[PDB]
């Protein structure tokens, strides 16, 4: 019956939203993810031959071929002009010179723990919620997993078959706050990443 | 209102962030600085304890407070060794202040003199620039808040952020402000005891506020000025003419913020401007802008080019984000799939901060390693993931 929505669908809405969001401001580039490798095509081998006097010759050569009282200043927020918050050809524009056979992947969606609505996307390893085309199966599961974390997704391989059992996440919830000027915080670190 | 849903839309993003980390990371560490800092410069000494699975590495942070007394600090960071691993999220001693020194106002910028790095300038809200050595205060501080500046210096009228010492020639420090100007003072002869130091050249140059200010890295006699101009200036001490620099360039569409000289040449430099770009210039052909780095989404105020690589530079700004830069990818043939993240030059991003990002320095002594300071207190100490920048 469909009060799966009362479930679903928010969390979808809150991944559609971002979509659009993330796609204007990433938080990262999907090709720096050690998962996402692949989506980088480029190397690092021109770096130990890059030469940065040698750019001018180039741009040149491009050229040639051419025939409470807070005021939130600019820089910080002391605690018109200065705005005033009460609550108790030209090198100007920009330059770029030198730049110029299918598997089919079955999603079971399950709704208090048992009802399972079972959505196909042959379109490949293409992301439900953010449209990103993770390329290959380890990566999409990955993505889903850490991006999508409002949702519990579980691999299940089958020779018809392969499936992953989407249900929603129960344990979701340095953040962003309502702060005025400057604030007084509890010190405390934290180390997120540390790989040998 | 689209600010308080911002709000949760900014955390919801930083908690995505947060679950790859692993993925983009060899290093994240996150620190709730008590007062947020205006500034960050990591002191270029090392620690390297007898048979530990860490180094001591030490910052030059300061505050910023509502209605508290300010300081001048000075933190240590505890980083790991190559063989070693430790994990934590603090109870041990990883980040922690050393020192706490009385300052009068918030700590626009501090900056430590090259030549002997227990010296410390600092641009104050108030007209002055003040100058004091770490070994001469106490590392606990006076519960008095009487703030005794080593070194006065005046000749501003208003408050900056611009401050740098020239490596070349000790003593040699220059200020921009909002003042329109950018005074020298000359510390080394003249020490003497007499606190109070008057500005030995002012250049009255620029049009609009001073953003930036730094010296030439090899010519101890040029420096580069910035202002809301939408200007670069390249000025030369030796000329007797404190009105024209040697050259002024049109560099941006927009407020310009910033200017950063490749420690590797003796011509490149950038620009970031509130034109949401950074410029790159070559000071042989100032008339050729060489490059426009497109990819952040609002001002850019602080661009600082890696020590350890010639082709790296990165910038931070008011889109919360850090971007990292390599001109050796500069127009590269991507897939669609690849050129869908971005430009080819464009190597990384910051996203682990929820505010606008303050300043920023890249280690020293650790290639790659990066501290960036934002408004809402964090401090991180940060290094992307190997395999983005090395070959198997
Ligand atoms: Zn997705």
């Amino acid at each position: 019956h469909e009060l799966f929505l009362q479930a679903f669908e928010k969390p979808t809405q809150i991944y559609r939203f971002l979509r659009t969001r993330n796609l204007i401001a990433p938080i990262f580039l999907h090709r720096t993810l050690t998962y996402m490798s692949h989506r980088n095509s480029r190397t690092n081998i021109k770096r130990k031959t890059f030469k940065v006097d040698d750019m001018l010759s180039k741009v040149e050569k491009m050229k040639g071929e051419q025939e409470v009282k807070v005021c939130h200043k600019k820089r910080k927020d002391v605690s018109s002009h200065m705005v005033k918050s009460y609550s108790l050809k030209s090198t100007a524009p920009i330059a770029k010179p030198l730049a110029t056979q299918k598997l089919r992947i079955f999603y079971q969606f399950l709704y208090n723990n048992n009802t399972r609505q079972q959505t196909e996307a042959r379109d490949d390893l293409h992301c439900p919620w953010c449209t990103l085309n993770c390329r290959k199966l380890y990566s999409l599961l990955k993505h889903l997993k850490l991006c999508h974390s409002r949702f519990i997704f579980n691999y299940v391989y089958h020779p018809k078959g392969a499936r992953i059992d989407v249900s929603i996440n129960e344990c979701y919830d340095g953040f962003a706050f309502s702060r005025n000027g400057p604030v007084k915080r509890t010190p405390i670190t934290h180390i997120l990443v540390c790989r040998p | 209102f689209d600010d308080a849903v911002e709000e949760r839309v900014i955390n919801e993003e930083y908690k995505i962030w947060k679950k790859n980390t692993p993925f983009l990371y060899d290093l994240v560490m996150t620190h709730a600085l008590e007062w947020p800092s205006l500034t960050a410069q990591w002191l270029p000494d090392v620690t390297r304890p007898e048979g530990k699975d860490f180094s001591i590495h030490r910052l030059v942070l300061g505050t910023h407070t509502s209605d508290e007394q300010n300081h001048l600090v000075i933190a240590s960071v505890q980083l790991p060794n190559d063989d070693a691993q430790f994990d934590a999220s603090h109870v041990s001693g990883k980040i922690e202040i050393e020192i706490k020194i009385n300052h009068e106002g918030e700590v626009n910028r501090a900056r430590y003199m090259p030549q002997n790095p227990c010296i410390i300038a600092t641009k104050t809200p108030s007209s002055d620039v003040l100058v004091f050595d770490y070994t001469k205060h106490p590392s606990k501080p006076d519960p008095s808040g009487e703030c005794n500046p080593d070194l006065r210096l005046r000749g501003h009228q208003k408050e900056g952020y611009g401050l740098s010492w020239n490596p070349n020639l000790s003593g040699h420090l220059l200020s921009a402000s909002d003042d329109h100007t950018i005074c020298l003072w000359d510390i080394s002869a003249v020490p003497k005891e007499g606190k109070v130091v008057d500005a030995k050249t002012i250049f009255t140059g620029h049009t609009a506020v001073v953003e930036d200010v730094s010296w030439h890295l090899l010519h101890e006699s040029l420096f580069g000025s910035v202002a809301d101009d939408q200007k670069l200036m390249i000025w030369d001490t030796r000329s007797n003419n404190t009105s024209k620099p040697s050259h002024s360039v049109d560099a941006h569409t927009a407020e310009v913020n910033c200017l950063s000289f490749n420690p590797y040449s003796e011509f490149i430099l950038a620009t970031g401007s509130a034109d949401k770009t950074v410029a790159l210039w070559d000071l042989r052909n100032l008339k050729l802008k060489l490059h426009s780095f497109e990819s952040h989404k609002d001002e850019i105020f602080q661009v600082q080019w890696s020590p350890h690589n010639e082709t790296i530079l990165a910038s931070s700004g008011t889109d919360r984000r850090l971007n990292v830069w390599d001109l050796s990818k500069i127009g590269e043939e991507q897939s669609p799939e690849d050129a869908e993240d971005g430009p080819p030059e464009l190597l990384f991003i910051h996203g682990g901060h929820t505010a606008k990002i303050s300043d920023f320095s890249w280690n020293p002594n650790e290639p790659w390693v990066i501290c960036s300071v934002s408004e809402d207190n964090i401090m991180q100490v940060w290094q992307m993931a190997e395999n983005i920048y090395n070959d198997e």
